[PDB]
């Protein structure tokens, strides 16, 4: 035994492509589509409930992620590399940043930690890159609301608003039309509603949608009373009611 | 032997109206032996102060390392680090070291620069964080400065006010301990200035 | 062909062709003969020379007061296993008080050439030995294969052209196995084993390696002027 | 230090004092003793005050992942699981002693545990310095059958038994209750029977009194732009 | 600590004090030092109350993992498994446990392992400081095949004098039993057992 | 070892030590030199436990020399003693710390001022006009708290040691067989050989 | 086993090339141009972003210019991701340093020891080197203002003004002709621009598109500050300089 | 293609060819079998004789495994006693944890597990054996064979070897004219038939004949090996069964 | 191309070594079902013992992992077994760990997270096994949560795995469209069962003896296995129906 694959299987062709990064792209390019949109009190990041049998159980099965009380993931690609990077992002916000400073790491630097491990993979002996790309949706006191997106390279970039996947390239359109700075979060809400129809084919309830957002805190969500200054989780998923309630407004 | 008053010194902080006010001795010595009247135990990183007693090495050593932690923070944060923030770090660093410590008792201060909210805040050798509203105490005259701030100290002083309690808090603290004394320091910080002042004491 | 870059392969057919080709060094070296009565059990090797100007590399190799072998191949290969017997037969005296059955010295020799057999990086024994011993149940031959096969015998040979000792031994069988309390005879018989084995050359003084463990014999070595005696 | 817990009909509730001391001196004269380890389970600590906090955060953290993975509400068995096999790998040299209790999808709970790492169960439980004058006052008016209001009041008895007997506690009470289907309701300074009187003289100074050798402005800022 | 264990007819029942002592201050007077590894295989816990639950709860870690694998182990494979940790660890534990099963085969099984991790096979056993006031006792009033009733009033006699003594013992008496139908708690008040 | 000393006049820093090395119960040798050029502009003298102050002393030098030509530069006193601090620091929790003492006496041609730096085996550093270690500064430091000023001549320090090591002579209960006196300026390093 | 799936990042060609090294590069020379130019009174970086979407987020983004320490900054061409490694490196390297000599990192040193790391992916380790090249714009009190490359090889060279990442070659040749020795900060900005501006694949070259950043002597007496140009600055440079 | 050149590789059927190539040395070898009888198993195995100079009775081919559980391979014989060795080291261990002997099954997972091990990396070869193995623990007999992709099964009867197929008829027969039992001394008989008539296949060498047993009755639960007049009995039999 | 004999990624962003395992997965040519009543989880497998010289008792893909967790595997025996091992060790530790047994769904996921790691990680090759985990789970009732080698997972109203696994799928999907509910409303285990192989009879068009089947019944706090005549049991209970 032992891994013996101590060298990179991620190595520069002729032309300088990384040809395992480009066909992690691929991958996620065949994902299903997924977006968030920034609004000025809130973001929102959503997903088609792609359901593989109807005997499949789809809330037992989560695309929309809590990381921290202020910082959410969706994804587009493979969802059990998404599933461990989650795992994994959910922990480096502890050892790395809230055993240290007594406190949950900001949406950037969150984003970093989870953008490292991603390189490394790309770098690293004996594993491929991740399969996903993802968005990910948070708040924090010093920055404010933000949104970022994390490709398989380990690369990130601040978004307004994207999506990813499928259907990205006319969603991006969509969402150009539509986007301005003085979007209030329902109306973010009512827009990736409205992008999110456009990709899908089939179903389209708040049985086949999921969808969280990063907006006010939410006291009633904490679990305990007592302490002034902790004041709950900012991230909420909606809940298959209250998306249908905003699908009839649509 | 004990490490924790080879060295000598204090570190005396309080809080009053948006300002917070730290000051210490500026003695060093073997024992005995009275070795330098310049050593200052108040260090700053932006604008959080840090007051470290006890094991001059340790104090040294710790100084360093908090300005190489303050200063990455401030690189990835991409802005300078807050006093509640930095107490924390201090803990985590310190009961890191839980069954070989650094032999110091260090005092945070500083005014958080987006609530105006002035804090304090002391540690044990191990990490315990003392937060208190009041004042926090440091070092080989801890009982001394205890006696002082305990009847001296009320609440909201103009900076000032702080100034003069504070100093005679240290003061007639320092004077009773014969490890303490040499010179002394007082930081009077508000949001947006901060004034360094020496006090003229006796020298033995 | 395209199955044997390594040991860790197998043919479609079912082979090791990394472990076959071992065993051809065995093949392009110079010829020996092990072979037993119940009282003693006696090695003979064919030295082979370089040139004209070179010894006569040696073949025969010692493990105890009681046990040895001769070699077939890579010489470095039988060095490193000899080594490991010399050790196991050591382990076996200091810790137990106990002199290392034969039986046994074939089950380690046999366990560690088949590791190097299913694992990757490593190479399997480029050597064929005949291992000789006097223990508590009598004279032993045992011949060793970098296969990992180890047999017990009542006389064998191995190396080039050794096809012709080993009919004469499949013949003589009978007679040899007789030869109790005889050590010059049963030394005779092997001398003469070896020479089917012969061709173009024949032996000299210094051409000669024979060994011989029994009953109240040591094992020991002749070479030089003590092989003349039987040539 | 003493702290207390008391099982009611519907839940659980801890109590603490508020004093912390360095030998014979007050370090700190309201000290948080009652810490959260999740939302709905809450542990009082005794002994050494870093180990109490830091041993009662590491197994909050790894808690708090835990219920992330297994999408499921922590347990205090659990906590109580992670708490004591920490401590005895660490053979006592972490000085925790901790009242650890909770309500969870299997009902409600109450444990304490020693630094070795040793546990028990129990309806009325006490720890630290002043453990047997509060335990005194439990066995003096627990019953079965507490309610809510009955529980808080016996739990907080016995800490103003610790307070007013046991040099090692003083100051405040501090109360956590941890009832089934509620919130955590978390009471600092439920109680405060020790306000310093007023002084008989003010200390404030006339400016000008203390001698001084040298002003300077301190610059805090980064380095200016121009 | 006062616990035993004995064998009768129809199983094994184990017995012990509900006392748990820091010096004088009794820490804990209701505790139960009977504690499960398994379904029908149970232990008796003596000496550091943090070194024999850290046992425990190893050992009933080993024997779900065993059951798992190779169906219900013997009392004697529990036994071996406690021996193994108290030996190996000698140095470093204050550990006396008596370990009593109920296999179908063969029946009632009690193995005493005290402080160097030694395992004795016994018809009974006795351990805790308690134990040393008993001695004389139990050795004239046990029989071999008592009824599920004599065996009761065997323990609940023997702990209540092992009680009466030993300081460092009291409480209530608990016991449990180990047969064919099943496992049964039983427990004795002070009121019951002191004027016996 | 026993006793070294520190001052810092002028425009140059003078280090005084001990020549004596005792083994127990007899005087060893008597022209023993108790210090280490660091570089061109910087001298270290060091006392504590034998076998331990030379071992240090060297590894010191042969750093500061290897830094030298990697860069082709001399390093600040500053910031060689910063580093031979930390080392100490370092060692003072090590398995077995080493018992060293060391003042560190260097010009600084950048800023041409004369420095002086005490640092004990705990890692304990403190910039002075004047130091010593051990029991030296008992004696001594009475003599330099009177006399020293800021702006005497280097001869005017030698006069000021001179009354030093009398003192010394007079009250010290072991013979430490006079001291070798170096002084360090804007020239380098250079050995006073008559004292 | 596994050699068979062995690139050998870490082999000579028959020329004696590092095939990897080469192909990185290759690699770069697609990457947003990124320019350094150094001046008597100052240093220059200036940065292209690889071509934007109206919805990304840009004044709260980071893609090209990063801070090592306060006298410290470095331009990146190439994987992003890759820099970020490196980076990170070098900021704890500058703090090593501080911490052990009291004194800031000279340039050089700094310089040295990541082109350094980046050397042994090309030597041992069969992994696949860095695609990064980065501009290291820096002061110190010994050589004052320095400009520095470094490459994948690991190779570093010192510049009056350079160029990395797409069009070098045009860009190099328009910095050689209007580059002169005495020249100052302001200067050296307009120049800077001015090339991107010409090399640009871009129809034209908008605030939005762009990273600045100057080191300057622009402070209050002998001391350094260092300037990452907010979104807005860099529009008002654009047009101060009669680009847009 | 290239799918059969590395271990662990799957084939686009699905299949790991590498251990395909590990059964062809294991069909390649001599034949041995196991029956399991009323309170106990059989173990036979063909010796081919390739010389005269074999010393007969003197290369043991079966293998005890603690006290308790016999074991007999086809193929490469030094690949099967690796994997004895580390049947040795896995009963040891368990007695040493547990105190009683390792039941059967136990063992037989224990083996499997070690050998379907080396089916997970490149880095190894799969076993180039089938072995048969089994005896007597607390809930009485078993007899187990173990292929070289690590699965195994519980058998009334098993062969293996170039006489697998010879002799597995021969067993089917057994199980259908015996449904209520077959003594441990019977089945020792029928092995030696059984080896004989597998015989045909290798029929170049004549060869030598090698039995062991557990059985509660006749061994007391533990593996012996059949010597002397037991043994010449039994060649008799099957000697008789061949005319 | 050795993008398809290690978990790389080929062009098109696949890995084939992944989706070969997948195929593997058949290669045992049994077919398995699981379906939840009120009060329990069935899950029933088919039994194929081809030689009579087999000890028929010994042959089973159905696994006790702990006393509340039922495993079944579609996939060759070694693969299985193996899974069957790490999943009871992994299930020990849990309960050691935490003090609470390991949950049905939490168990899936973690063996789903160790099958990740072989598409991921080049010198581990996947398993080619499915692995159907059933229990009664303490806090969500009836539970069906089952692996593949992607290391994909999710929960199930009810689910099949094997060659005609789209068969039984839809013939259970169709009826729980009729039902409008997320479980078989039955009582007793024993009619939950016999619902299961009903339902495999209808959509495999095959017709069972007691032997020809495998049944894993999962309640509150334990999981068991049927016998043969526990099954034949069922067999003739179906007959008269
Ligand atoms: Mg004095």
């Amino acid at each position: 035994m032992t891994d013996r694959y101590s060298f990179s299987l991620t190595t520069f062709s002729p032309s300088g492509k990384l040809g395992q990064i480009d066909y992690a792209l691929t991958a996620v390019k065949q994902g299903v589509t997924s977006l968030g949109i920034k609004a000025t009190n809130g973001v929102v990041i959503a997903t088609e409930k792609k359901s593989s049998s109807p005997l499949a159980m789809s809330e037992t099965l989560s695309k929309v992620s809590l990381l921290t009380p202020d910082i959410g993931a969706v994804y587009s690609g493979m969802g059990p590399d998404y599933r461990v990077l989650v795992d994994k992002s959910r922990k480096v916000a502890h050892t790395s940043y809230k055993r240290i400073y007594g406190e949950y790491p900001p949406t950037k630097l969150l984003v970093s930690e989870v953008a490292k491990i991603m390189q490394e993979a790309t770098q690293s002996g004996g594993v491929r890159p991740f399969g996903v790309s993802l968005l990910i949706a948070g708040h924090d006191e010093f920055n404010g609301f933000s949104l970022y997106q994390v490709d398989p390279s380990g690369s990130y970039f601040p978004w307004k608003a994207t999506a990813i996947g499928k259907g990205s390239v006319a969603a991006k359109t969509f969402l150009e039309k539509r986007w301005n700075d003085e979007l209030e979060l329902e109306d973010a809400i009512h827009i990736a509603l409205l992008t999110l129809k456009e990709s899908v084919e089939g179903e389209f309830n708040g049985d086949t949608i999921e969808l969280a957002i990063i907006g006010d805190e939410n006291p009633d969500l904490l679990g305990y009373t007592g302490i002034p200054t902790d004041k709950g989780p900012r991230f909420r998923k909606l809940t298959s009611q209250e998306i249908n309630d905003r699908l009839e407004a649509l | 032997s004990d490490p924790s008053s080879i060295n000598g010194g204090i570190v005396v902080a309080m809080t009053g109206k948006d300002c917070v006010a730290i000051a210490c001795d500026l003695r060093l010595g073997s024992q005995s032996l009275g070795v330098s009247n310049k050593f200052e135990k108040i260090f700053h990183y932006g604008h959080v102060f840090l007051g470290i007693t006890g094991l001059a090495t340790d104090v040294t050593t710790l100084n360093e390392m908090f300005r190489y932690k303050t200063n990455l923070y401030k690189l990835k944060e991409e802005r300078a680090i807050e006093p509640e923030t930095f107490t924390q770090l201090v803990s985590s660093s310190l009961y890191e070291r839980r069954f070989g410590p650094y032999f110091v008792g260090p005092v945070v201060a500083g005014i958080n620069s987006k609530s105006g909210k002035p804090f304090i805040a002391g540690f044990d050798l191990i990490g315990c964080i003392d937060e208190a509203k009041d004042f926090i105490v440091s070092g080989t005259a801890s009982d001394q400065l205890f006696g002082m701030c305990e009847s001296l100290y009320e609440p909201n002083l103009e900076p000032e006010d702080l100034f003069e309690t504070i100093s005679q808090a240290l003061l007639n603290a320092a004077d009773r301990d014969a490890l303490s004394g040499w010179g002394a320091v007082v930081y009077i910080i508000k949001k947006d200035e901060v004034v360094k002042r020496y006090l003229k004491m006796r020298q033995d | 062909n395209n199955y044997d870059g390594d040991t860790v392969t197998f043919s479609p057919t079912g082979r090791l062709f990394q472990v076959e080709y071992a065993l051809e060094a065995i093949k392009q070296g110079s010829v020996t003969v092990g072979l037993r009565s119940n009282t003693h059990a006696v090695l003979v090797a064919l030295k082979r020379n370089a040139d004209e100007l070179s010894s006569y590399q040696k073949k025969i190799i010692k493990c105890d007061e009681h046990m040895g072998l001769s070699l077939a191949g890579l010489a470095p290969d039988a060095r490193v296993l000899s080594n490991y017997l010399r050790q196991q037969c050591n382990y076996s005296s200091l810790v137990f008080n106990r002199k290392l059955a034969v039986e046994r010295a074939g089950h380690l020799l046999c366990d560690k050439a088949q590791k190097n057999t299913q694992s990757y990086g490593g190479r399997p024994y480029g050597v064929g030995l005949l291992i000789i011993g006097y223990d508590k149940s009598g004279a032993h031959l045992l011949e060793f294969q970098p296969s990992g096969n180890v047999t017990e015998l009542y006389g064998t040979a191995i190396g080039a052209r050794s096809q012709g000792a080993k009919t004469y031994l499949e013949r003589t069988l009978d007679t040899f196995i007789k030869i109790d309390g005889n050590p010059d005879e049963l030394i005779k018989a092997g001398v003469e084993a070896i020479s089917q084995s012969l061709r173009d050359e024949s032996l000299t003084v210094d051409n000669l390696s024979i060994a011989i463990v029994g009953k109240d014999t040591p094992f020991t070595i002749y070479d030089g002027e003590a092989v003349a005696k039987y040539i | 230090t003493t702290i207390v817990g008391v099982k009611f009909n519907n839940g659980v509730v801890i109590a603490a004092d508020t004093r912390s001391t360095q030998g014979p001196i007050v370090a700190d004269k309201n000290c948080a003793k009652l810490h959260r380890i999740s939302p709905k389970i809450w542990c009082a600590g005794a002994g050494t005050a870093a180990d109490t906090e830091a041993v009662t955060q590491l197994i909050g953290s790894n808690i708090e992942l835990h219920s992330l993975y297994t999408s499921r509400e922590p347990r205090v068995v659990s906590a109580l699981q992670m708490l004591k096999q920490h401590l005895f790998k660490y053979q006592g040299h972490i000085g925790a002693y901790l009242i650890v209790a909770g309500v969870d999808p299997t009902g409600s709970h109450l444990f304490s545990i020693h630094a070795d790492g040793s546990t028990d169960v129990g309806y009325y439980l006490s720890l630290g310095s002043g453990s047997l004058a509060a335990m005194a006052v439990l066995e003096s008016h627990w019953k079965q059958d507490l309610t809510k209001e009955e529980a808080i009041k016996l739990a907080s008895d016995a800490i103003q038994a610790g307070i007013w007997n046991d040099l090692g506690s003083g100051s405040n009470v501090d109360v956590c209750v941890m009832e089934i289907g509620k919130d955590a309701e978390y009471l600092r300074n439920y109680l405060t029977p020790n306000v310093r009187e007023e002084k008989q003289k003010s200390y404030k100074f006339p400016r000008g009194t203390t001698a001084v050798l040298k002003e300077s402005i301190v610059n805090i800022c980064d380095i200016q732009e121009e | 600590t006062s616990i035993m264990a004995v064998t009768f007819k129809d199983g094994v029942i184990l017995g012990a004090d509900s006392r748990t002592t820091t010096g004088a201050y009794i820490a804990n007077r209701v505790t139960d030092k009977l504690t499960r590894v398994h379904d029908k295989i149970w232990c008796c816990r003596s000496g550091s109350a943090a070194d024999t639950q850290a046992i425990a709860d190893i050992v009933q870690y080993h024997l779900e993992l065993y059951t798992s694998q190779y169906g219900t182990p013997s009392t004697e494979t529990a036994a071996s498994v406690f021996k193994e940790l108290c030996y190996e660890n000698k140095d470093n534990l204050t550990a006396g446990i008596i370990v009593a099963g109920y296999d179908d085969k063969n029946k009632g099984e009690v193995y005493t392992i005290p402080l160097g991790g030694s395992v004795h096979k016994l018809p009974y056993a006795i351990a805790g400081s308690g134990s040393t006031f008993i001695y004389g006792y139990c050795d004239k009033n046990f029989r071999e095949n008592m009824s599920k009733e004599e065996t009761v009033d065997f323990i609940k006699h023997s702990l209540s004098q092992a009680i009466k003594w030993d300081g460092s013992s009291g409480g209530v008496i608990r016991m449990v039993v180990l047969t064919a139908a099943g496992v049964e708690r039983l427990i004795f008040y002070p009121d019951e057992y002191e004027q016996l | 070892m026993d006793i070294i000393l520190g001052i810092r006049v002028q425009d140059s820093v003078i280090l005084a030590s001990s020549k004596a090395v005792t083994r127990g119960i007899s005087v060893l040798k008597d022209s023993d030199d108790k210090t280490r050029q660091l570089s061109p502009h910087t001298l270290m003298s060091f006392a504590g436990e034998a076998g331990d102050t030379v071992q240090f002393a060297e590894y010191i030098q042969a750093n500061i020399q290897l830094y030298s030509i990697r860069e082709d530069y001399e390093l600040s006193p500053q910031a060689v003693s910063s580093f031979v601090r930390q080392e100490l620091a370092k060692s003072i929790r090590s398995r077995r710390p080493y018992q060293v003492n060391v003042l560190i006496g260097g010009y600084d041609k950048k800023k041409n001022k004369p420095e002086l730096y005490q640092i004990d085996y705990l890692g304990t550093k403190v910039e002075l006009p004047y130091g010593a270690h051990g029991y030296s500064g008992f004696y001594t430091f009475s003599l330099l708290d009177h006399h020293y000023r800021p702006d005497m001549t280097t001869e005017e320090g030698l006069d000021l040691l001179k009354l030093c090591v009398q003192e010394l002579e007079k009250r010290m209960p072991m013979d430490f067989k006079g001291v070798i006196v170096k002084i360090v300026d804007k020239d380098g390093i250079r050995q006073v050989d008559d004292f | 086993g596994s050699r068979r799936y062995d690139s050998r990042t870490t082999i000579f060609s028959p020329e004696g090339r590092l095939y990897q090294v080469e192909y990185a590069l290759e690699s770069i020379s697609h990457a947003g141009t990124a320019i350094g130019i150094m001046a008597s009174d100052g240093i220059v970086l200036a940065a292209e972003r690889k071509v934007t979407s109206t919805l990304l987020e840009q004044d709260t983004s980071t893609e090209k210019l990063y801070k090592l320490n306060d006298k410290i900054a470095v331009a990146v061409a190439g994987l992003t991701a890759d820099a970020e490694i490196l980076i990170n490196t070098a900021r704890i390297h500058a703090q090593n340093y501080l911490k052990t000599y009291n004194e800031d990192i000279p340039v050089e040193i700094l310089v040295r020891r990541l082109s350094d790391i980046k050397q042994g992916y090309t030597q041992h380790g069969g992994l696949r080197p860095f695609g990064v090249s980065f501009i290291y714009a820096g002061y110190d009190d010994r050589y004052g203002y320095q400009l520095y490359t470094s490459n994948p090889s690991g190779n570093y060279t010192g510049w009056k003004a350079i160029s990395v990442g797409a069009n070098t070659s045009a860009a190099q040749t328009l910095l050689q002709m209007d580059y002169k020795d005495d020249m100052k900060v302001d200067d050296a900005i307009e120049l800077a621009l001015k090339t991107l501006s010409k090399t640009t694949d871009s129809s034209a070259l908008t605030y939005d598109r762009l990273e600045f950043a100057t080191i300057r002597k622009g402070a209050n007496d002998g001391e350094v500050y260092q300037k990452i140009f907010k979104p807005q600055e860099i529009k008002d440079i654009l047009v101060k300089t009669g680009i847009t | 293609t290239g799918y059969d050149l590395s271990n662990s590789v799957f084939s686009p059927d699905g299949r790991n060819f590498q251990v395909e190539y590990a059964v062809k040395a294991v069909e390649n070898g001599t034949t041995s079998i196991g029956i399991k009888c009323n309170d106990g198993v059989v173990f036979a195995v063909e010796k081919l004789i390739t010389s005269k100079l074999l010393v007969p009775q003197k290369n043991v081919k079966i293998q005890v495994v603690d006290r308790h559980i016999g074991c007999v391979y086809s193929g490469l014989i030094p690949d099967g006693r690796h994997l004895v060795n580390r049947g040795r080291e896995e009963a040891a261990s368990f007695k040493k944890l547990y105190k009683t002997p390792i039941p059967i099954p136990a063992f037989a997972d224990r083996l499997g597990q070690y050998v379907q091990a080396h089916t997970l990396y490149n880095s190894v070869r799969p076993f180039g054996v089938s072995t048969i193995f089994g005896g007597v623990d607390k809930n009485g007999a078993h007899l187990y064979m173990l292929e070289p992709s690590g699965s195994y099964w519980g058998y009334k009867g098993a062969a293996t070897g170039k006489g697998r197929q010879s002799a597995k008829a021969e067993l089917e027969k057994l199980v259908d004219h015996h449904p209520e039992g077959l003594s441990a001394r019977e089945a020792v008989k029928q092995a030696a038939k059984i080896i004989y008539l597998a015989h045909e296949d290798n029929k170049e060498k004549d060869f030598e004949l090698e039995i062991s047993w557990c059985s509660l009755s006749e061994t007391n639960g533990l593996h012996k090996f059949v010597k002397g007049d037991l043994l010449q009995e039994a060649i008799d039999f099957a000697q008789k069964e061949i005319n | 191309g050795y993008d398809r004999h290690i978990t790389i990624f080929s062009p098109e962003g696949r890995l084939y070594q992944v989706e070969y395992a997948f195929k593997a997965t058949n290669q045992t040519n049994i077919n398995s079902l699981a379906v939840r009543g009120k009060d329990c989880t069935v899950v029933i497998s088919q039994k194929k013992v081809p030689d009579k010289l087999l000890d028929p008792t010994t042959v089973s893909y159905i696994f006790c992992i702990s006393r509340t967790i039922g495993m079944v595997v579609n996939g060759p025996i070694p693969d299985a077994r193996n899974a069957a091992l790490r999943a009871k060790a992994e299930a020990a530790e849990f309960r050691y760990k935490y003090g609470y047994d390991m949950p049905c769904d939490v168990l899936a996921k973690r063996m789903a997270n160790l099958s990740q790691i072989y598409t991921q990680r080049a010198y581990m090759r996947p398993l080619g096994v499915i692995l159907t985990f059933v229990s009664v789970d303490e806090e969500l009732g009836p539970s069906i949560y089952k692996t593949d080698p992607a290391g994909y997972y999710v929960g199930y109203k009810a689910t099949a795995t094997g060659p005609k696994q789209q068969e039984i799928t839809t013939n259970l999907e169709n009826h729980f469209k009729k039902s409008k509910i997320d479980h078989i409303n039955e009582e007793s285990w024993e009619k939950v069962v016999e619902f299961a192989i009903t339902h495999m009879i209808d959509a495999l068009g095959t017709e069972f003896s007691k032997n020809d089947l495998e049944v894993g019944v999962a309640t509150k706090d334990k999981f068991f296995t049927l016998s043969a005549e526990n099954i034949e049991e069922r067999l003739v209970a179906i007959a008269e129906q």
